[PDB]
């Protein structure tokens, strides 16, 4: 479903390390 | 087309660009008109906080804060940027609508979204189920969350947070003869709090250590050369979180509100809550707070319960970071409220 895809993406986002360093 | 994330708190605005690892703009949520840092330097107009205990209560001043955020801090044209905003747990529906109306009608955003703060902090730790303790400058909440849904009967609000702790440190600093009274002086005491305070692993035992020698003393020097030295005040200040009677409140402390919140949830979820206690917000930054919470929750929970406190180093900005993550996921992109939807349906669309 919609939500399972979002949920899964949240679980595998890797947190701030995968975001752009300011 | 880059999305913006604006996390509006009682004390501080954190704002920036989705996809960044931290908010570029962090400034006081104060309107003096002047906004933010401008307003404090020119204390002399009076200062008003448009957000009280997490809830927007002054809409005219809130609008000045959002304007200052877009134009002076981030230097953007809001009409070009989808904007993700945050709200307190249990924010009334009417407030959510009015935030939506101001964003689309005053600032002309192409799209927007409002997320619950604690839920964003949970997302920032890689989780979709858990229990967040979010404690800022104006309010503390316990928010149990099941697959992204805050469980409304188990949410706890506690009007005890950073500003109360700052005020309490101002009061107990008089025991050593120091006098901090002025609003400027409150900002000084806030910084002392942040630099020197800590949570005792055991309060009674720490009190005894502090009475028996000066080994716990630390000093903070003001620009005029006054040296502020404190001992047990260092840990008495944040002890208030665990013992609100210190400031004349009847409430249970944060360990107990955490337990009580878990106990208002279905027994079949409690295990995962106990094992995923996430700490969020500036008032959870005290050294030792994670180990104290672990100890206190252990004393409250069933004896075999696995207890885990997650206290990320970035937790002054966890709400914001969760928003940044959420707003830049491809799987989130269909969940923006678009200006076309607002144009046709109006504010009440937000509850969709
Ligand atoms: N290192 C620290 N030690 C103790 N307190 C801290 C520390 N760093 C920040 N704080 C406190 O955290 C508060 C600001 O945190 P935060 O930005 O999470 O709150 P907010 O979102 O403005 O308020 P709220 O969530 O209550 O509406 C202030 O009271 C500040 O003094
Ligand atoms: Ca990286
Ligand atoms: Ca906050
Ligand atoms: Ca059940």
């Amino acid at each position: 479903s919609l939500h399972s895809a979002l949920l899964e993406a949240i679980h595998s986002s890797g947190g701030r390390e995968k975001l752009r360093k300011v | 087309t880059t999305a913006l994330v604006c996390d509006n708190g009682s004390g501080l605005v954190k704002a920036g660009f989705a996809g960044d690892d931290a908010p570029r703009a962090v400034f006081p949520s104060i309107v003096g008109s002047y906004v933010g840092d401008e307003a404090q330097s020119k204390r002399g107009l009076t200062l008003k906080y448009p957000i009280e205990h997490g809830i927007i209560t002054n809409w005219d001043d809130m609008e000045k804060i959002w304007h200052h955020t877009f134009y002076n801090e981030l230097r953007v044209a809001p009409e070009e940027h989808p904007t993700l905003l945050t709200e307190a747990p249990l924010n009334p529906k009417a407030n959510r609508e009015k935030m939506t109306q101001i964003m689309f009608e005053t600032f002309n955003v192409p799209a927007m979204y409002v997320a619950i703060q604690a839920v964003l902090s949970l997302y920032a730790s890689g989780r979709t189920t858990g229990i967040v303790l979010d404690s800022g400058d104006g309010v503390t909440h316990n928010v149990p969350i099941y697959e992204g849904y805050a469980l409304p009967h188990a949410i706890m609000r506690l009007d005890l947070a950073g500003r109360d702790l700052t005020d309490y440190l101002m009061k107990i600093l008089t025991e050593r003869g120091y006098s901090f009274v002025t609003t400027a002086e409150r900002e000084i005491v806030r910084d002392i709090k942040e630099k020197l305070c800590y949570v005792a692993l055991d309060f009674e035992n720490e009190m005894a250590t502090a009475a028996s020698s000066s080994s716990l003393e630390k000093s903070y020097e003001l620009p005029d050369g006054q040296v502020i030295t404190i001992g047990n005040e260092r840990f008495r200040c944040p002890e208030t979180l665990f013992q609100p009677s210190f400031i004349g409140m009847e409430s249970a402390g944060i360990h107990e509100t955490t337990y009580n919140s878990i106990m208002k949830c279905d027994i079949d979820i409690r295990k995962d809550l106990y094992a995923n206690n996430v700490m969020s917000g500036g008032t959870t930054m005290y050294p030792g707070i994670a180990d104290r919470m672990q100890k206190e929750i252990t004393a409250l929970a069933p004896s075999t319960m696995k207890i885990k406190i997650i206290a990320p180093p970035e937790r002054k900005y966890s709400v914001w970071i969760g928003g940044s993550i959420l707003a830049s996921l491809s799987t989130f992109q269909q969940m923006w409220i678009t200006k076309q939807e607002y144009d046709e349906a109006g504010p009440s669309i937000v509850h969709r």
